[PDB]
């Protein structure tokens, strides 16, 4: 259940536990910036 | 190939030095070769660098000259 | 006693290469460590 995420740059000393889910990929970021959103629900969509 | 990848991570944190600063990584192995060819194991040599590098940051802070009390843009012009 | 006498003594001394290998990379004499341990395990009493 322990997840390890790699990030380029920085030092090993700055490595610390994160309080939320971290993903490797992200949005295409073409023409939206949802970004920081306060009080948002996290869903999971399996279907395409 | 590891020394070549230093310029990739250096340009991210610093952004320059490939024309000048990157050369410092060359001679580090020049004098490290003569020491390992006789007696002392590389561990004592590297740990000798670790205790030296730990205080090297403070040694730079002693000769460190902060940027302040300069007339106009002379600081930003000299850095440019 | 029996035939397993000298066999178990070699198996017990087979683990002596682990502290010997650590002394090679640390620049320590093998006998200098082993000679002490024979006195230490009768004096230092385990946790030392």
């Amino acid at each position: 259940d322990i997840r390890l995420v790699k990030k380029v740059g920085g030092t090993i000393d700055d490595t610390e536990m994160i309080d939320g889910v971290v993903l490797t990929q992200t949005a295409i970021k073409s023409a939206g910036g949802p970004t920081r959103k306060e009080k948002a629900k996290i869903g999971l969509i399996q279907f395409q | 190939k590891i020394l070549v990848e230093l310029a990739q991570q250096q340009d991210r944190e610093i952004g320059d030095g490939t024309t000048s600063v990157v050369i410092i990584a060359s001679e580090l192995l020049k004098r490290a070769n003569e020491l390992v060819k006789n007696k002392i194991h590389p561990t004592t040599i590297i740990t000798g660098f670790r205790v030296a590098l730990r205080e090297a940051i403070r040694f730079i802070n002693e000769v460190l000259s902060t940027s302040v009390d300069t007339l106009g843009k002379e600081t930003l012009i000299n850095i440019a | 006693e029996g035939v397993q006498a000298f066999i178990w003594q070699e198996f017990a001394s087979a683990l002596e290469v682990i502290p010997t290998t650590l002394a090679e990379n640390a620049g320590l004499n093998s006998i200098k460590v082993v000679t002490e341990l024979r006195s230490k395990h009768e004096n230092g009493e385990l946790n030392d």
